């Protein structure tokens, strides 16, 4: 007969041994940009609701002192 | 300087970043324009009753009646 052991048609294709680890690009210091920005968008908003919340306050003391007598 | 500030920020970023937080915290409260009317609109928050004193015999303004305007405004907080 003929021979059992293993080894079949040359090769078993390729093998990729070697190191990867690539990809991240949303980092130059652009990063410090978008979160930046990010503040500066905060900053702006939070501005205009404790300007609102102000407005609020001397409606409502009006209220008391219209009350006091 | 230049060369002084790259090693100090190639080192310890979170040093140089805390004293530039310091330091722009220190000086733009003078520079900037809003500042003013921060203490405008604290100013303008009554906490104690207004009390009236006598009007006769006085010089006219901050007249009697709440609408007749020649007492202060802040109407430009009214829209701003």
């Amino acid at each position: 007969k003929v021979k059992q052991d293993m080894p079949p048609v040359g090769g078993y294709g390729p093998i990729d041994y070697k190191r990867n680890l690539p990809r991240r690009g949303l980092s130059g210091y652009s990063m410090f940009a978008v979160g930046i920005g990010a503040l500066l968008f905060g900053y702006w908003s939070m501005m205009r609701w404790n300007r609102e919340r102000r407005r609020l306050q001397i409606e409502d003391f009006e209220a008391r002192i219209a009350l006091m007598p | 300087v230049a060369a002084f500030l790259k090693n100090v920020w190639a080192k310890e970023p979170v040093l140089v970043a805390s004293f530039a937080i310091a330091g722009l915290a220190v000086i733009l409260p003078t520079l900037s324009p809003y500042t003013k009317y921060s203490l405008m609109i604290n100013r303008a928050t009554p906490y104690n009753y207004p009390v009236p004193l006598r009007d006769d015999g006085n010089m006219p303004d901050v007249p009697s009646h709440p609408q007749d305007p020649q007492g202060p405004s802040l109407e430009w907080l009214k829209r701003l």
